[PDB]
DNA sequence: TATATTTTTTTTAAATTTAT
DNA sequence: TTTTTTTATAAATAAATTTAAAAAAAATATA
DNA sequence: TTATAAAAAAA
């Protein structure tokens, strides 16, 4: 969570951003966010007020989306992995103490709307506030493992163990709409993965070393600039905004200059800093080894799948059985390989 | 500073007829020794290597290595003003942020002479290294448009199989599998209906058909396709212009 | 089952003339010929079709088979067949494919086809033999002319018969039309122009879409037979030089 | 009113040439030719036909019948005319069908094909013959490549006028089109001869989606007479062969 | 047979409710 | 004179289904 | 996890 990073991408080097189309990636093995995905699934997918649940109550939105945006990315060559969020940071804690607050004063306005009688506001405020169990995961990875396509657990950052993956060359893309894993570290980043027409929603491939490139950073440089537009794990000044902090990164190089070159009078210093491990800790996460982890697209099951999906959800058994029918389709067709992997670059060329 | 006068210009304007869909934005690298592109597709699956050696220009002229942004549908729009016979002259200046284009028609009057706006693209050049491909499969290039073309009409995939016997072209579809194979006609002396094979080992690939039929556009730049191929080695489809330069095109394999 | 068409581009024109009126088709392979009964998609336009077998090259029948094929598939099929391919016919009696086999003229490039083939077996109305009053055998494009540039004004053609010329009547909402033609059994040119053989007169009104369908087996013949009497279907031959004939019929509004 | 006409394909270019033009107009057929002065259905172009009665092979004329036709649909009738059918039109006084017979050169097709026209308001712009400073003579295949290749550069052309020659000028997105032409005074074939005469020398921009529409007029003549001034509408004027001319009309842009 | 040139198929991006 | 927190707001979807709509390959016509 | 228009504040 990056206050305005994709703007100051989309201000300083369009370059550095491809929108392509949700067929283009179809020989990528993707690393997903799958936090992103579950909460996507269970705000969107509504019918005027309630989660879409079965008669038992169980919330099932987010493997009914995941199941039909999981079987159009098979259907466009994508080979998934759901990297999922385990125990969180220490200096996660602010941040999650300052959404619970915003979830606290959203249950706030429910509470005032119920009496209120506006059923437009009861709803809005339902999707103000989600928050995420272990028997969601739980259940998504037990669909996951039904539908034969890997889940890995990260221990501390489901972004770091997104950008440890890209960057031991197991995927070719972290995919979130954060900024995080361009900070964590993974060279290139997905967004806006869903199952959408080419006009509604392009691909935002962020490629960090565009991004260096054209900033003239590297890893621990882009880290103190994305300190500085104010990330999650620390605080950033109240004076210095996106552009203030290229114009300081440019200037001062490591954040201990900017540090060392600063006036409480005019810039409000925050004290009781939290940047030495904030850096730290982009630079160098706690994650799962990625080479000791083979990632393997098996087959579906499907008479597991079907009583999974059915007996105790109550759901349209035709397309369940037409899902697994294309998934099984598209696994077995042939991929076609790039020119990346058999010729390999000796140099660009601009225009002159 | 860079004057190209090439008489025969219908060759620019099959290269640009065939080079159109393809690739949509490529980076002309213009040098001494001629006129070059290398420049990739844009779901990065093919690749056009094309080069014009100064050999067979009329006139060709440059100071320093150039390379110039250019919209190829635009210079394919451009290019289809000229006729069939047109003389056509590229001209580029110092700081070329336009490209100049020529068309002299011989016997008539018309001093055609158009202008471009460049481009402001960077893409990448790949060497490519000089590999002794297995099955080199030279045969007429109608035969290869009606074997992609008719192919394309059942399946998205033609599975190239090559033998010492001859090269067959099977394509597994939903209407069926059409197997088009081809003989050995070094034996039976014909001028340009010649499926020439130089095969090492026997190689089985499987390639896509919306890109070969982009590479079927350049069919009337000459009759001869070169299908050099290998096991997982990409296939090279040459077209060996007789004036100067071949357009080669690359493709990826299907796993 | 394998059929050896010499002239292969007598299949080709086939399959494009029944691309677009029937879809699907019960090919009713008979031990001395290739057979056909369909109608349309509304169920309107009655084809029969008869391949002779002394046309073919080498044919062979050891079991009367009937496949069901798709004709778009087939006509997509015999589209990559050139107009100078020989074209062999060989089947499986009980795989469902047929190996549709285009060879070249010259000994260089064979192509094989298989295609998968569904079962679609229905009860075909048998047309009984009668005596047409009004047989017009007249030549193909000029009744190419009379679809198109009848159906560019007029969705109907009212065919009126005389001795002397046949009138090809068409009063749509654009405005009238009276295209009048004239008798001549090869007299002036070199082939055989329109031949009416009258007896008794024939005023019916027609349909056009299904003239603008029957139309497209203009490149098998250089003839029509255009044989109707009263309130009957006409007839459409479409007599192929030594190798059969395509029939066509439409009941009049 | 009879007018047959032995060449029906000028008559065939002619509704080719004005039917992307011009939907409906009035056909002010007179004793001395047949005469149509319209402006088109967008309202911006001016067109000028002008069919004499010499020009035709039997012509006769009884009043000044103005019948309004309908210029696509009579199109698609000429559609039915081939390219040497004898077209001969017919009219009567109290009737307000416009009867087209088409014969065949051999003699053996007659095609009636009657209208069902419709009455609109008779507009006669008539522009007055300005003297035309700058007139040039240019053949059918240069000025109809010139057109319809500057056409996809921008949708505005900039012809320039010239002692040396002509000089067709069009910027827009797709760079700079910019064509001379040098001017062969009777050195090569007179159908292919570009002639200018010029007082003053003439610099004007014209919209390339309306002459698009003018260069569709291109097969009837093998010479295109441009005639340019100073702020006035611009001439394309296509001679037919001794059967009058064909005047189009372009106000600057 | 290129060279366009309209027709007409073939996607395909809109805009609805259902996906309980 | 732009920039920057700083607000209280808004929001995260994809198939079943037509349906009007815009291309994109078919099939003449023509020079 | 976003994305906004809006607005006082400030370099």
């Amino acid at each position: 969570g990056i206050q305005g990073l994709a703007k100051l991408i989309a201000d300083v080097a369009p370059s550095a951003i491809r929108e392509n189309d949700i067929k283009s990636y179809f020989g990528r093995k993707v690393a997903i966010d799958a936090s992103m995905s579950i909460y996507q699934f269970l705000i969107a997918v509504r019918q005027g007020g309630d989660v879409l649940q079965n008669e038992e109550g169980e919330t099932t939105s987010h493997l009914m989306g995941m199941f039909y945006r999981t079987i159009r990315m098979m259907e466009n060559g994508i080979k998934p992995v759901y990297v999922f969020d385990g125990k969180p940071p220490q200096l996660k804690s602010g941040e999650l103490a300052k959404r619970s607050e915003r979830r606290a004063e959203a249950e706030k306005q429910l509470q005032q709307a119920q009496a209120a009688g506006a059923e437009q506001e009861v709803e809005k405020f339902t999707k103000r506030l989600v928050k995420v169990t272990k028997q969601h995961n739980d259940e998504c990875k037990h669909l996951l493992s039904l539908m034969g396509i890997p889940y890995l657990d990260a221990p501390s950052e489901a972004e770091a163990s997104c950008a440890a993956l890209v960057k031991a060359g197991k995927v070719y893309a972290a995919a979130t709409e954060d900024m995080d894993c361009l900070t964590f570290g993974s060279p290139v980043l997905m967004r806006h993965l869903t199952a959408s027409e080419a006009k509604k929603l392009p691909i935002q491939e962020f490629h960090l070393s565009r991004i260096l490139q054209e900033l003239g950073l590297n890893q621990e440089q882009f880290v103190d600039l994305c300190i500085l537009l104010g990330s999650d794990y620390c605080e950033s000044i109240r004076g210095i905004g996106p552009k203030r902090a290229v114009d300081l990164i440019q200037k001062h190089k490591s954040i201990e200059e900017i540090v060392r070159r600063l006036d409480p009078n005019k810039y409000p210093v925050p004290e009781n800093w939290l940047h030495k491990e904030a850096h730290q800790l982009f630079l160098e996460p706690e994650v799962l080894d990625p080479e000791s982890v083979e990632l393997k697209w098996s087959e579906p099951n499907e008479e597991e799948l079907i009583k999974f999906m059915c007996g105790e959800k109550q759901f349209s058994e035709e397309r369940i059985r037409s899902g697994v029918k294309r998934l099984s389709k598209s696994r077995q067709g042939s991929t076609q390989g790039r020119l990346d992997d058999f010729f390999k670059v000796t140099g660009s060329l601009s225009s002159a | 500073m860079f004057e190209a006068r090439l008489v025969q210009g219908s060759i620019l304007k099959k290269v640009l007829e065939a080079l159109k869909d393809l690739i949509n934005e490529a980076c002309w690298d213009i040098s001494s020794s001629g006129v070059n592109l290398q420049s990739m597709d844009s779901s990065h699956v093919s690749l056009v290597q094309l080069t014009l050696r100064s050999e067979g220009f009329d006139t060709y002229r440059c100071d320093r290595n150039l390379a110039m942004g250019v919209n190829l549908t635009s210079m394919s729009k451009i290019l289809k003003c000229a006729g069939n016979e047109d003389i056509i002259t590229l001209r580029a200046e110092d700081n070329a942020d336009t490209l100049a284009l020529v068309f002299e028609a011989p016997n008539q009057e018309k001093v055609s002479d158009y202008e471009m706006k460049l481009m402001d693209l960077d893409v990448e050049q790949l060497g490519i290294p000089e590999q002794e491909y297995s099955c080199v499969v030279k045969m007429p290039s109608g035969e290869f448009a009606r074997i992609c073309r008719d192919l394309s009409h059942i399946g998205d995939a033609v599975v190239i199989s090559c033998a010492k016997d001859g090269v067959k072209f099977s394509a597994s579809g939903e209407l069926g599998n059409g197997n088009i194979k081809l003989s050995q006609t070094s034996n039976v002396d014909k001028e340009e209906e010649a499926v020439t094979i130089e095969m090492n080992e026997p190689v089985q690939l499987t390639f896509a058909l919306r890109y070969l039929n982009f590479f079927t556009k350049a069919t009337p730049l000459s009759s001869t396709v070169t299908l050099s191929m290998s096991a997982d080695v990409p296939l090279v489809v040459e077209y060996k212009i007789a004036d100067m330069g071949h357009l080669k095109y690359y493709l990826a394999p299907k796993i």
